[PDB]
Parts: C-alpha cells; structure tokens; sequence
C-alpha cells in the first residue's frame, strides 16, 4: 500500500499491530493479523528515516528529513468515549420526544425534534400544536422556541415547510410557521443567511397558487348570502 | 420547483412533500415502504466429518 | 400398512431449558426436549414425564418435528406449570392434573422468558421477536403488545405492576409503564448486549458481553423526566463470558444478600452484599488507608467511587465444574449455609451447597451432594446396538456404554471406555465388541460387568466400523488406518489374517449368509469381497461421495448403501447393479435399516429424519420427523418390532409399528351521528350508541372520518342521491363542526366544497323552506366561515408581500 520505498517498520500494540514509515512520508497502522492498514498519519512534507516508539507504541515519535517531529499521541480510548457518550445522549433525545409528544409537551418537543431532524414528527407536532392553537401564532412558548433557532435551524425548518408548502393538504401548517419567522425574527439576519434566497424563491409561486385558490373558495360563498335574502322575500 | 428525493441518504422523500427519517420509522412502516419501492421498481472429502 | 409409532423417549435426564426447583432438599423439573420431565433431589430420580400428547408418527401428529420448551415458569401457589416452545406457543400445564388447561400464541417467534405476576392473574411472556405479551390466566388473551425493543428480550422485571424493566438483545433498558402501555424512559445497558439483569430494591445489576457489569439506581417515583434509572458503579466480575443469568438470594434472620452472577463459562461466580454498617466502617477503614496513601482528596473521593460499587458488594465464592453451565438456580437460604442447583450443557445436574459464616464462607470449595448420570450420558450416543433377545439394549457413546432393559428403561450396568465409533453386540450376547478413537480393541461382558481385556496394539489407528460373522466365530474390524483386520474367538481373540486396501475402510458390513464382505472407502467405491473364497467379486461405482452405511436384503441379491452424497443406491447381487438411486435426506444418511426379512428399509439422517420406504415399491411409506437434533445412529430390532434412533441430544428413541355504497355510507353516518346530536339537545333542553361507545370519537368526528373515506371523483354523484331530508341533518353536523373551531380548520376546504354542492343542488328547493330556525343554522355557519376563510386569507396573504419584500431586499443587495 506504500507508494514509496518503506524505511522503518516498528510493532506496536504489541503482536496486534504494525508501524510502518516510508519516503512518500506517510505513516501507515497496519493489522498484523488481517495484513490491512488500519489507519494513515500524514504529518510530514518529505521523507521519514527515524520512527521511535514508546509505551508499546503509545507515543509515536517521526522525524523529517526537513526537520520537523509529530509526536503521536494515541487516544483509541478517547474518541471511544466520545462516541460511547454521543450515542448515550442521542436515546435519551428521542425517548424524550416520546414522552413530550405523548404528554402533548409541544414546545419541548419541537426542540427534540428539529435536533433529532425528525420531520412527521416535526410535523406531527405543528399541526396538533396548531389544533391547539386553534382552540400569538401557535402559542408564546413555541412562539418563542422557534425565534431562538439559529441559522442553521432556521435552513432545516423552511426547508421542510417548502415541502409541505407544495402539498394543498398540507400548505396550511407551513405557511403558518412561516409568518411566525417572519413576526419573530429580524428579516434582515434572515436574508443575509446563506442558501435562504432560493428556498424562498421556490414558496412564492406555490404561496401564490394557494392564493388563487381559497380566493375561489372564498369568492363562491356568497351563494349562502344568496340563500338567505332569497327566504327574506 | 418541483420536490424530489431526499438530499439526505438517511430519509425518504415522496413526491408528496413529505419527508421520513428511517431512524423514527417504526418496523412495521419501514416493511412496508420497502414493499412500496419493490412494486415501484419492478414495473419502471476429509475423512472425521463423513461419520461424525 | 402398519405405521411405526414412537413408544418411549428415555436417556435424557434434562434439556436446555431454565430449571424449577421446589422445596418439600426439593424437588427439580428439568426439560426433556418437547416433553416435560419432573425430578426429585434427594432421591436423585425422575418422578413423572408429561408428554402433551400427538404421538409422534401418529397422523394426528404434525409432520414437522415438535419443538423443545424454551421456557418453564411455575407458580407455587398456583401450582401450575407453563411452557413456551419455539413456535411461541405456551403450554400451562397443572402441577397436580399433569395436563394442558390453557393455550396461548402471540409470539411469532420463540419464547425468551415467561413471568408470573404475584397474584397469578396474568403473564408477562417476552419472545425472541420483540413482542412482549400479557397474558391473563382468566382472560387467556394478552392485554397489551410490547415492541419498543427492536431485538430479543434477553430478560425482563417486573416485581412491580405500576412498573417494569426490560433487558434486550439491543442492549437496552426499558422502563416500561404498564398503565401507560408505552415505555416511558430508555437507556443502554452496555456497548454490547445485555444478557442478565436482576434487581435488588433500588439497585439494578446488568450483565454486558464483556466482564463488565453495570449497576443502575432506580428510584421509581423520581419523575423528574429523566434519571429514573441511573448508574452507581461498573464491576468487573472474574469470568471474561457473559452473565446469561443473575439472582440474588437474601437471608431473613441475618439479613445477608448474596448473588450468583450464571456466567457463559463454567465457572459461576457468587457475590455477597456487604451490611450498609458493614459498607460504611469499611469505607471508613479505606478513607483512612487512602489518607496513608498520600492520595489528594478529590482522588480519596475518586478511589471510593470506583470502589464505592466494591463496597457494596463483596466476593463471596465462585463455582467451577467440569463442563459448561446452562442453568443456574438459588435453591434455599440459611444462616448455616447456602444451597443452590445447576444444570450443565451436557444433561446433568449437580446440587451445590456453601456453609458460611460472617464474611468469608467456611467451605473452601462448592460441594455437590446431589449428582444424576445413571439415566444420562454426557457424551453422545455413536453406535447402538440391540440384543438377540430383544430384552437389552445397548448404547455405546464416548467414555460410557449404557445398557438399558426395553422393558425396564433403567440402565442395568454401565461401562467405562474410549471414544467409541461402533459398537457391536457379541454372539450369545453374553459380550459386546466396541471400537475406538484410540484403536483398541475392547471386549465386554454382561455377565461379569466390565471390559474383559484390551488389546491395545490389535490396530494402529481407530476402527470407524466392525462386524460380526453369523455364526460370530469371525471378527471383522473397519478403520483409517486404510487396513482390515480379521480376528477369530476362542475360549482368546486371536487374529487370523490382514488385508490390504489403498484406502481408509469406511465401513466393515458383512452379510447373514457370510458369503461375501462390502467394504466402503473414502474414494467412493464400494468394492466386494467374497468372504469364503476371500477373493474380490465386484465394486459399485457413481457415488458422488463415500458410502456412509452398507446393507444386504435378506435373500442377499441386494445392496442398499446410504452415503454422504445424500443419495442412497440399490446394487442387485447378481450383477452389481443399481435398480435405483434415491436423494432420500436433505441431509446425509448415515445408518439405514431393513425390516428383517423384507425389501424395506429404514434409514437416518443428520437432518434427523428417518424415511420408510419399500424395494418395490421404490417410494417412502412414511415420513418420521420427532428428533430435535441429529440422529446419529439408528439400530433395527432382530424381532424387527422396535426400532431405536438415538439423537445428538441424548435422546434415546424407538418406533413400533401398529355492502354498503358510498355516499349511502354517509347518509346511515348522518342518521348514526345526528340522532346522537338531537338526543344530546333534547338532553340539553330537558336539564334547562353502543357502536359509537366502541368508536369513541365524536359523532361529527365519525362523520368527519367517513367523509374523508368517501372518493372525491364518486363524492359528488353520492351527494347528488342524498334525499333533502337527510341534508337539513347535513346542515345540521355542518353547524355543529363550527362549534368546534378546531374540526373545521382541520379539514376546511372538504367541509366547505360539500355544503357547496349541496347548496347548488338544492338551492331551488332550500330557498322554499321557511323554517326560521334553520335560517339561523344558516345565518351563524356563514359568520365563522367567513372568519375561517378570512383568517386563512389573512395568514397566507401575509407571507406573500412579506416574503416578497425580502427577496427584492436580497436581490438589491446582489445585483
């Protein structure tokens, strides 16, 4: 797998692995049992003819010929961890939804759910929460919920509410989410904000069509004004 | 503008404007969806082991 | 003809199943396969065997092979026994009646666990396929379907009603709340599965693959939203296998706790939870120690922690065997001493027991007083072979031969010896010849008891097969070492000749009349040896691979063999020739049989299913399907009436021969939901169904529902045929959706088109009612309509300037 000539070969983890260096001044981890290259360090500019190793290849210490040492610091364990606590985190995120959702818990929900990126949900919990609202826009906690969204939060939503916005079965949630960005936010952070412009330019046209209809459906109900002045007479 | 497949390989975009993230999906639904894509699809000798 | 039916099933003392253990030390319920098997300690013996029924081969028998127990669960109080099998199924079965009353199946797959709540009202059974059911006793339904876990629930806890943990293959905990029917708080186990969990009060141990074992706080009124179940300390138990099973066990009089952690390896390791006293003067003893250290501190408070989950509890004993450990079981507690009884994976159970007092147990070792092989071999059965009599029979496997009475079904002696292959019953049957793995030679006698004498260099290598003449005085020895030998009695075993092959003899198999020897080989041709004249006759060729058992019809013009290829041939005597070649076994035949003076033959398979068929017919009469695991041998009585196969599982066996339209749809859902709504008014008015009960929605939700049921392309014509009186009930539900604000918004546009097509279809005849009260009916549907519509005009009008202003804002900024 080198791509030049190997000068220096230690094992390291003791019979598990080994460390290999060559002149294109990559260093390889190799498995020595499955003979595959588990990992590529390129710390260096130019060939490598020093490779020193200590704590059964904890510490990895490389010299260039340019003069420049990377000194390696193994941390398996670490990210180990990390991972470990990310996946820990991401259950207690959506049995939480669960729970919210269940208990009807909206404007905790629809944090969980724009962090999970869950979208029926997502939707789920718009449109039972605008049924509610039914009975300034949604309600003042979710009214607040949505204006701390930041920029990146604000992109997922509207995204999604382009989506629906296409759909006549569902334009009504969407449009309503929107006028709360609108009402809650400063228009100008929202035009400045990479990628918005062409996301927004997609929702007139339909915005527009459901404008025409409705209208229509607005328009045509005057023939119960006509039933009652016809009983009038 | 039309809706399309979802930029995300971890969801399911319909051509309704709606959108599933296959973590959520229960079982049952991803099942079926599955089914739903197929129908979419396909119309468009050593001698000790002898004895023991 | 006359089906074969499976008589007895006997030789297996238990199966891998969990064990029940009752106290009068007690007495055991072991598996035995499909069949349930009851036991007692102190006499160390079977006490009854509950067979449910459908005899195997029997037509109302199922063709397919009945399935083992995965689960036993009993209630002492009860009394009664249930059962799960493979097919998720359960069986109860009563203690005392030894026979079914009750059936369940709501698990699509195997059984992983069987509970009984403390009244014994009802089950929580939890099965490989994620579904977990509640079965009630005297419903004999289940309440409620648990999934929320996406892979097998390796266990689950349920001391209390209001709430349940559950372990799974997923590596999840699942607080599960059994009023709500959903579970409520999720959180990992471990990285790895979780295979064992058990419970102490608050304190809630979780065995991972690894050695590492987790203990979670459970405070069950925390409601906090989270933290429900929270971690103490992580301890790693000696065993690198996983726990499969945990139990703790406490002593009433000195209030001491002790746990035994069902390790995957042999050993079992058994821990004591020290007495909070005993926890808080030995944490005192180890602040003090650590203030000797030097340690900072925050480090004395980081080494307690880490020995915080040490202090609870502490080592008490671990438990080694010989062989690996399927089950385990807390038995008994007291002050004197503990008991507890395990069942091995090789089908024997051995009672433990451990005196202790204060800290450390007295005992230095486990004892087990209690041990059963007398009715069991821990090694399998290779070679079985039966006595001219009838009365006897014997069962050669690795390390034993067991001789068992048909009649009796008790073994009568056992024999100590090697790795048997074959085995072959001596002339007169006062003796019996086996062979193996080493290569000697053994000679058995009934009589005396024991083998009579070894000869250890009487072959190099082992002898895979061996014969015997019909007169007996000739004995002929099959083996590797790619050499026969023949040896002759006298009353000394001394051998007479040698014969050279190029190949290893697969099977030495000799004929009645001893005219002729068949010997098969690893190169796939099966030659013939005439055995007077010593000298080779023919050699049968074609087989796909090695002949694995060689046969001889009584008039001795045929040569049934059976071989690895899986396809058994039929060579006729006078030519050597093949009249058929049959794929019988999916898996390869290892032993076939005749039906002695007939053309039938009987055959086995590693498939473990034995076929019937007929030389002239050339089909199967009957197919047999009762072995779990794979038959490893089968034996032909010389009466012919009883056939013994004996499984890899230990079990010994033996078969004896005997509409409503659309649009309609709507007008009875007007009739159903507005009759309700006039019986409310009339109701109201006063003061100042049972299908609708089961539907528990809203009458104008119901009818909601419908409409949407109803096709749009077939809504208007289902409108059209609406008789008018039905449309001043239309009106009517139409008032009452807008008394509910939320209804309409729901569904707006579809509520509205429909009072449109009503209203143009019936203008001319609506404008002739002067019904005052339905003009205002009239009157306040428009009013909330034109709010409705004006609102969503309102909202979606706002987006669109407003929108509108911030591109053109964009678009000035860009250009």
């Amino acid at each position: 797998g080198h791509t030049n000539a190997v000068q220096r070969c230690s094992f390291i983890n003791k019979q598990k692995q080994l460390i290999s260096c060559g002149a294109d001044g990559l260093i390889k981890i190799w498995d020595c049992s499955s003979g595959e290259c588990l990992k590529t360090l390129d710390g260096h500019n130019n060939r490598l003819w020093a490779l020193s190793t200590m704590n059964d290849g904890d510490m990895i210490v490389s010299a260039d010929a340019d003069g420049v040492f990377q000194f390696w610091k193994d941390c398996t364990e670490q990210e180990i961890e990390e991972e470990q606590e990310k996946a820990k985190l991401q259950v207690e995120q959506e049995q939480s939804l669960q729970n919210y959702m269940s208990k009807g818990d909206w404007t905790n929900a629809f944090l969980l759910a724009m962090t999970l990126d869950h979208p029926m949900r997502l939707f789920n919990v718009l449109k039972r929460a605008l049924g509610e609202s039914r009975s300034v826009i949604f309600n003042e906690e979710l009214d607040q919920a949505i204006s701390i969204l930041n920029d990146e939060q604000l992109i997922l939503l509207m995204k999604r509410c382009r989506d629906w916005n296409t759909n006549a079965k569902t334009h009504t949630i969407a449009q309503r989410t929107i006028r709360c960005i609108l009402m809650h936010h400063n228009i100008a952070k929202l035009s400045e904000i990479p990628g918005m412009v062409k996301i927004v330019d997609a929702i007139i046209p339909y915005t527009q069509r459901h404008f025409t209809r409705v209208d229509n459906l607005v328009e045509q109900s005057y023939i119960l004004d006509y039933a009652l002045v016809e009983m009038d007479k | 503008y039309n809706v399309g497949k979802a930029e995300k390989d971890g969801e399911i975009r319909l051509k309704n404007g709606v959108a599933m993230s296959k973590e959520e999906l229960t079982r049952e639904d991803k099942n079926r969806l599955r089914r739903a894509l197929k129908r979419k699809r396909s119309k468009a000798p050593d001698s000790t082991n002898i004895k023991l | 003809y006359q089906r074969f039916e499976q008589a007895a099933a006997f030789g297996v003392i238990a199966s891998n199943a969990n064990c029940v253990w009752i106290p009068a030390p007690g007495q055991l319920i072991t598996s035995a396969l499909e069949d349930v098997n009851i036991w007692d300690i102190k006499t160390g013996d079977l006490v009854s065997k509950l067979s449910d029924g459908l005899p195997p081969g029997a037509s109302d028998a199922r063709g397919a092979k009945p399935a083992e127990c995965t689960y036993l669960e009993a209630h002492k109080d009860t009394d009664l026994l249930a059962v799960g099998y493979a097919d998720g199924v359960i069986k109860v079965w009563d203690l005392m009646s030894k026979t079914v009353l009750l059936n369940f199946n709501g698990h699509k797959a195997a059984i992983t666990l069987l509970q009984f709540d403390g009244t014994g009202t009802r089950l929580i059974s939890g099965s490989k396929d994620s579904n977990i059911i509640v079965w009630d006793l005297v419903g004999e339904v289940g309440l409620y379907k648990l999934r929320s876990h996406k892979d097998s629930i390796t266990g689950f806890w349920c001391q209390g009603e209001d709430w349940l943990i559950s372990t799974s293959k997923d590596g999840m905990i699942k607080l599960w709340d059994l009023k709500t029917h959903q579970c409520i708080e999720t959180h990992i186990a471990h990285t790895g599965e979780c295979w064992g969990l058990a419970v102490k009060d608050d304190l809630l141990i979780t065995t991972g693959t690894d050695s590492q074992v987790k203990i979670w706080k459970l405070d069950i009124e925390n409601d906090k939203m989270g933290g429900k179940l929270t971690e103490m300390g992580i301890f790693e138990k000696q065993s690198k296998q996983r726990g499969l099973k945990i139990e703790f066990i406490t002593n009433s009089s000195d209030k001491t706790s002790f746990f035994y952690i069902q390790n995957a390896d042999k050993t079992i390791e058994t821990f004591r939870i020290r007495k909070e006293e005993e926890i808080a003067r030995g944490l005192k003893k180890r602040e003090k120690r650590l203030k000797e250290k030097g340690l900072t501190e925050e480090e004395i408070a980081k080494s307690i922690k880490e020995s915080y989950s040490s202090f609870i509890l502490h080592p008490f004993q671990t438990i080694r065997s010989l062989y690996k450990i399927k089950s385990a079981s807390w038995t008994t507690v007291s002050s004197s001493k503990l008991e507890l009884v395990l069942t091995t994976s090789s089908n024997t159970i051995e009672y433990y027991s451990i005196p202790y007092e204060k800290r450390d147990p007295t005992s230095p070792a486990p004892l087990k007083t209690h041990t059963i092989e007398l009715q069991g071999q821990r090694t399998d059965v290779r070679s079985i072979d039966i006595s001219d009599d009838n009365k006897l029979l014997a069962t050669a496997s690795n390390g034993s031969l067991k001789i068992w009475n048909i009649k009796t079904h008790k073994c009568i002696r056992t024999f100590e010896c090697g790795y048997a292959l074959t085995c072959k019953f001596l002339p007169g049957g006062l003796l019996v010849i086996l062979g193996t793995r080493n290569g000697e030679l053994q000679l058995f006698d009934l009589a005396s008891s024991s083998l009579l004498d070894t000869i250890e260099d009487a072959h190099d290598a082992a002898i895979w097969s061996l014969d015997l003449t019909s007169d007996g005085k000739r004995l002929v020895t099959g083996s590797a070492d790619k050499t026969v030998k023949f040896w002759d009695f006298k009353v000394k075993l001394h051998h007479d000749t040698t014969l050279e092959l190029t190949d290893d003899i697969l099977c030495v198999r000799v004929s009645p009349d001893d005219r002729y020897l068949a010997i098969s080989l690893l190169d796939n041709t099966v030659k013939v040896f005439f055995l007077d004249s010593m000298k080779f006759y023919l050699s049968l060729y074609g087989h796909k691979l090695p002949v694995l058992s060689i046969d001889i019809s009584f008039d001795s013009k045929m040569i049934i063999t059976s071989s690895a290829d899986k396809n058994i041939k039929i060579w006729g005597l006078d030519f050597g020739d093949c009249h058929k070649s049959l794929f019988a076994h999916q898996d390869s035949i290892m032993n076939v049989k005749f039906l002695p003076q007939s053309h039938n033959f009987f055959s086995c398979s590693k498939d473990a299913v034995v076929k019937y068929w007929d030389g002239e017919k050339f089909e199967c009469i009957q197919k047999l399907y009762a072995h779990q695991s794979e038959v490893w041998a089968l034996a032909v009585a010389t009466d012919g009436g009883f056939v013994v196969s004996s499984s890899h599982d230990h079990s010994i066996r033996i078969w004896e021969e005997t509409s409503l339209k659309a649009g309609e749809r709507l007008m009875e859902a007007l009739d159903l939901g507005i009759a309700e709504i006039e019986g409310l008014e009339a109701y109201n008015r006063d003061m100042k169904n049972a299908v609708l009960i089961a539907v528990n929605k809203t009458p104008e939700q119901y009818i909601m529902d419908t409409l949407l049921r109803i096709r749009m392309s077939q809504l208007e014509d289902a409108l059209m045929v609406m008789p008018f009186s039905y449309v001043l009930k239309f009106l009517k539900f139409i008032d009452t959706v807008m008394q509910n604000k939320t209804l309409l918004h729901s569904h707006l546009p579809l509520i509205c088109k429909n009072l449109f097509f009503i209203i143009k279809f019936n203008h001319k005849e609506l404008v002739s009612q002067k019904n005052e009260e339905l003009k205002l009916q009239i009157n306040r549907v428009k009013t909330e309509l034109r709010s409705a519509l004006k609102s969503t005009e309102d909202d979606l009008g706002f987006n669109v300037q407003g929108l509108k202003f911030v591109k053109q804002q964009w678009n000035l900024r860009h250009n």
